């Protein structure tokens, strides 16, 4: 496996793995839910289903693949998974639905099938799943009033109020040839390398993207959506992290791993880990922990969820938590270190290591958008293995010791103590 | 009174008791945070406080 890269007007990125058999090749955008204003929150979930819902017949009938995407923060990728001898068929169909012409498929019909569907899904979303309702809650009150905070699927009302015009001017100001890749990840060698970029086989509408006034922001702002009628009650918590391209990314991701996560109904979950597990078995208050180290091309949130069936015990819980995040920046074992590199190590290759090819094209996409070249997994391995205790306790005392918090949550949340008892709780105590 | 008169006794009686009652007054007044820790407080609008609350 090795990366190649070579310019030409666009950007072209091509990741051969002749193990693997399933060729995917398709393009991505630099532009998504961070490049949109919030009276035009959800255009990128239109785009996404509305390439997803009528020539999906087409591209099984007439060919064979199955075509994918995805909308994160600002990475509008949309793959074009195929066999390894079937990929000059997957960039003609990708040619002819971007490039020219998408006026049929924007017709009356198609649009309103595809908004009622949206709606409904939307709907279905916010009503139902409950910790990715206070994620983004949690994205859209640690950035407020910023491009960065609107969520990715669009709020209920700024839904009805774009049909064709939005959506088209989205269209021609976001899709260029600036913030535009085209991976190759799959069994591919270098038809990638030579068919991409042609004399006119490449996107049209050459420009630049439009600048944005206000880079990001981070105030610690709590958000609330106290509703006693559902069973549990899920929190988040969270605080700057650092943006891609950073000598702190990998120490964060290892800050995170530190603690991992937890899973009180599985038996394998309750005797590993750290010590806030132990501290937190002996009476039941939460049933699962997700640290995450997130981090995007303007900023980063380095934050922790769980959710609980015990509301009286949400205080406790919390407390455990700032305490043991506390202990963190001030004595920290070699042991521990040593197996949070080794957790971390296994994980990330899990992460770069999955036979899909469309999560390696995402990552490859993603990794290349901000620097130009993946960093290879034997490097991250070698600066990984860098890491030592001085790092992440100077990474945790800068980045953690009294830092400004945001806080989400939903449900039953009566016992939740606001926001200067959790805020204290981070340099009050003796240290 | 102590008698018809005032002399010592008198006195040092109701010095005494001066000195006590307070501690009655200590007690009840433990009695009456109890009895208000029991029951919660009222709020300025005369409606319930319930709704919302703070340590
Ligand atoms: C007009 C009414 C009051 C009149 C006067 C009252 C007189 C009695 C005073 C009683 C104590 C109150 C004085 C101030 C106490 C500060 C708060 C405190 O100690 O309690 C915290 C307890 O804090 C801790 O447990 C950690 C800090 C203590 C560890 C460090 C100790 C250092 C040395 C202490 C010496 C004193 C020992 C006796 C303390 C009572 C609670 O907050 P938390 O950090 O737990 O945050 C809440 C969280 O969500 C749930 O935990
Ligand atoms: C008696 C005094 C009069 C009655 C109390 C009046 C209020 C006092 C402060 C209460 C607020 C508070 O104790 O906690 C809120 C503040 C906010 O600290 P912070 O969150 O801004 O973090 C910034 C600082 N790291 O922390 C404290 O001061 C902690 C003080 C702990 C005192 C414990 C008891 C000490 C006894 C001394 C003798 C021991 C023998
Ligand atoms: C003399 C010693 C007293 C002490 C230390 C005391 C203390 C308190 C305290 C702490 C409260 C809670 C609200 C607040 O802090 O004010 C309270 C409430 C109250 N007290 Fe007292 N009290 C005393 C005397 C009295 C007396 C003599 C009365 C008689 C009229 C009284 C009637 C009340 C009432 C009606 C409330 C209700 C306030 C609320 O709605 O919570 N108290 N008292």
């Amino acid at each position: 496996a090795e990366v190649t890269q070579l310019s030409n007007g666009i950007v072209v990125a091509t990741e051969h793995n002749p193990s693997a058999h399933t060729a995917s090749v398709g393009v991505v955008f630099g532009s998504g839910a961070a490049n949109e204003n919030p009276y035009n929150n959800g255009v990128s979930n239109l785009w996404k289903n509305i390439f997803l819902s009528k020539e999906n017949s087409a591209v099984a009938a007439k060919e064979g693949l199955a075509l994918s995407s995805n909308i994160s923060r600002d990475f509008q990728s949309y793959i074009v998974s195929s066999l390894p001898g079937s990929t000059d068929k997957s960039l003609d169909f990708l040619n002819q639905s971007f490039i020219q012409q998408k006026a049929n498929l924007l017709s009356s019909s198609n649009f309103e099938a595809t908004k009622k569907s949206v709606l409904k899904q939307v709907q279905d979303f916010e009503e139902n799943d409950h910790p990715n309702r206070v994620l983004e809650h949690l994205h859209s009150t640690a950035f407020q009033n910023t491009p960065l905070s609107l969520p990715t699927r669009g709020t209920l009302e700024s839904l009805e109020n774009l049909v064709v015009a939005d959506l088209e001017s989205f269209a021609n100001n976001h899709f260029l040839n600036s913030n535009a890749v085209v991976v190759g990840t799959g069994n591919i060698k270098h038809e990638d390398l030579v068919n991409s970029i042609e004399s006119k086989n490449l996107s049209l509408q050459t420009g630049t993207k439009p600048v944005l006034k206000k880079k990001a922001a981070f105030l610690g702002s709590e958000v609330r959506l106290r509703d006693d009628t559902l069973p549990k009650a899920w929190i988040s918590l969270a605080v700057e992290g650092e943006p891609v391209n950073s000598p702190n990314y990998f120490v964060a991701k290892l800050a995170a791993q530190i603690f991992g996560s937890y899973n009180a109904f599985e038996p394998a979950s309750r005797l590993q880990g750290i010590k806030l597990l132990d501290n937190i078995q002996e009476y039941q208050l939460c049933d699962n922990f997700n640290h995450f180290s997130l981090s995007y091309k303007d900023s980063g949130l380095w934050g922790f969820s769980t959710a609980t069936r015990n509301v009286t015990m949400i205080d406790d819980l919390i407390h455990f938590t700032l305490k043991q995040w506390n202990r963190l920046t001030i004595s920290v074992t070699d042991t521990e270190v040593e197996r949070a590199k080794s957790l971390l190590k296994l994980q990330l290759g899990q992460l770069y290591e999955s036979g899909n090819p469309v999560n390696d094209a995402n990552l490859l996409g993603a990794e290349v958008l901000i620097k130009g070249s993946k960093l290879s997994l034997g490097e991250a391995f070698k600066k990984i293995d860098a890491i030592t205790v001085k790092d992440v306790k100077a990474w945790a005392g800068k980045r953690l010791w009294d830092q400004d918090i945001a806080i989400a949550g939903t449900g039953q949340i009566e016992g939740l103590l606001d926001y200067m008892r959790i805020r204290s709780d981070m340099s009050m105590m003796r240290w | 009174w102590g008698g018809f008169s005032v002399s010592n006794p008198t006195i040092q009686r109701f010095f005494a008791l001066h000195y006590l009652v307070p501690f009655i007054i200590a007690a009840m007044v433990i009695m009456h945070l109890m009895a208000l820790h029991i029951h919660g407080s009222s709020n300025p609008l005369g409606i319930t406080g319930n709704l919302d609350r703070i340590p």
